[PDB]
C-alpha cells in the first residue's frame, strides 16, 4: 500500500493586520491514504467548530482539503495546524507566520 | 449534470 | 478562453464500520458547484456556488440519483477489486473517478476524460480517442475486457462529447458573472533577514483566480529554478487562490533580482523588484 505524506500549509486569508477579523486556514494537499486529521490551534489549545472543504483530489490522485476558521490575528496570540496521517510518527504541528 | 450511465470494474 | 467541468468520486472502505464512504465533487474551472457525501444525514446532491441554484427540483433529483447509484456501484467495485488483488476483506481501500471535459473558446470539445485509480494508483482509463483503454496492470485488463465487451467507451464518448459539453455551455452562461471572469494577482516582495549574509526575497501572488499563474524569480536575468522555494497554489477560501515563491539573496543583491507573474487576468507579464 502506497503512502504519500501531506504537504500543509498554515495561512490567512487576507494579510493579517493586528485586531482585524480574517480567516485562518490549514490546506493539506498531496496526501494518501485519504484518512487524515486536523485540528486548528490557538495558544495550543484546539478551536472548537472549525469547518472543512468536502474531500477532493488533485491530477495526480492525491488528496487536498481545507480546514478554515474566522479568527482577529493579535500581537501575542499563537495559531497553528496539527495534523495526523498515518506517515506520521506523531502529530505535525505548524505555526502560523503572518509572512508565509 | 453528470453522466447517468453505470458501470462496473 | 477555454474551459472545463470535471467530476471527481472518492469511495473509501472501512471494514467493520459500516460501509464505505462516498463523497463526489463537481467543478467547472476552478469552482466548486455541486457535492454530495454518503455520511450526509440526507444524502442529496447540493449546490455550492450561486449560478446553479437556479436548476429545478427534476435537476436535483436525478443527479441525486446519479450519485446514490454510483455510490452503490462503487461498493460492488470495492468487492470486486479485492477479488482482483487476491487481498482480504480487513482493510480499508480507496476507490477514485474523475471524468469530464475540456472546451475551447468557442465551445466545442477539446479533451474528455474519464479514468479510475484504486489504491491511489491508476487502474484504467479512456484514452483521449475517447474510443479505446490504458489499463495500469493485469486487473485492469480484466475490465478492459468486460468494458470492451460492452461497448462502454461509446456510451463515455457520447457523453463527453454531446452532454458534457452542453451542459458546460449552459454553465458558463448562467455563471457569466464569475466563470468568465479572471481576478488578476495582487503583486508585491517581501523581505525577510535570514543573517547578516542574507535574506529571503518572497514574491507574492494573491486574490487571483483562476488558479493557474506562473510565479519565478530571475537573478542577472537567469531563472532560479533549483534555487526558489515554489509553494503549491492554495485556496483562499473567497473563490480565489494564492501562491508565493522565495529565493535566498546575498546581503547587496537584491536588486539584480527580479519576480515574474504570468495569469491570464493580466494583459502582460508583470515584472516586480524589492522596493526597500
Amino acid at each position: 500500500m502506497i503512502q504519500r505524506t501531506p504537504k500543509i500549509q498554515v495561512y490567512s486569508r487576507h494579510p493579517a493586520e493586528n485586531g482585524k477579523s480574517n480567516f485562518l486556514n490549514c490546506y493539506v494537499s498531496g496526501f494518501h491514504p485519504s484518512d487524515i486529521e486536523v485540528d486548528l490551534l490557538k495558544n495550543g489549545e484546539r478551536i472548537e467548530k472549525v469547518e472543512h472543504s468536502d474531500l477532493s483530489f488533485s491530477k495526480d490522485w492525491s488528496f487536498y482539503l481545507l480546514y478554515y476558521t474566522e479568527f482577529t490575528p493579535t500581537e501575542k496570540d499563537e495559531y497553528a495546524c496539527r495534523v495526523n496521517h498515518v506517515t506520521l510518527s506523531q502529530p505535525k504541528i505548524v505555526k502560523w507566520d503572518r509572512d508565509m | 449534470g453528470r453522466l447517468n450511465q453505470p458501470i462496473k470494474v | 478562453g477555454s474551459h472545463s467541468m470535471r467530476y471527481f468520486h472518492t469511495s473509501v472502505s472501512r471494514p467493520g464500520r459500516g460501509e464505505p464512504r462516498f463523497i463526489t465533487v463537481g467543478y467547472v474551472d476552478d469552482t466548486l458547484f455541486v457535492r454530495f457525501d454518503s455520511d450526509a444525514a440526507s444524502p442529496r446532491e447540493e449546490p455550492r456556488a450561486p449560478w446553479i441554484e437556479q436548476e429545478g427540483p427534476e435537476y436535483w433529483d436525478r443527479e441525486t440519483q446519479i450519485c446514490k447509484a454510483k455510490a452503490q456501484t462503487d461498493r460492488e467495485d470495492l468487492r470486486t477489486l479485492l477479488r482482483y488483488y487476491n487481498q482480504s476483506e480487513a482493510g480499508s481501500h480507496t476507490l477514485q473517478n474523475m471524468y469530464g471535459c475540456d472546451v475551447g473558446p468557442d465551445g466545442r470539445l477539446l479533451r474528455g476524460y474519464h479514468q479510475d485509480a484504486y489504491d491511489g494508483k491508476d487502474y484504467i482509463a479512456l484514452n483521449e480517442d475517447l474510443s479505446s483503454w490504458t489499463a495500469a496492470d493485469t486487473a485492469a485488463q480484466i475490465t478492459q475486457r468486460k468494458w470492451e465487451a460492452a461497448r462502454v467507451a461509446e456510451q463515455l464518448r457520447a457523453y463527453l462529447e454531446g452532454e458534457c459539453v452542453e451542459w458546460l455551455r449552459r454553465y458558463l452562461e448562467n455563471g457569466k458573472e464569475t466563470l468568465q471572469r479572471a481576478d488578476p494577482p495582487k503583486t508585491h516582495v517581501t523581505h525577510h533577514p535570514i543573517s547578516d549574509h542574507e535574506a529571503t526575497l518572497r514574491c507574492w501572488a494573491l486574490g487571483f483566480y483562476p488558479a493557474e499563474i506562473t510565479l519565478t524569480w530571475q537573478r542577472d536575468g537567469e531563472d532560479q529554478t533549483q534555487d526558489t522555494e515554489l509553494v503549491e497554489t492554495r485556496p483562499a477560501g473567497d473563490r480565489t487562490f494564492q501562491k508565493w515563491a522565495a529565493v535566498v539573496v546575498p546581503s547587496g543583491e537584491e536588486q539584480r533580482y527580479t519576480c515574474h507573474v504570468q495569469h491570464e487576468g493580466l494583459p502582460k507579464p508583470l515584472t516586480l523588484r524589492w522596493e526597500p
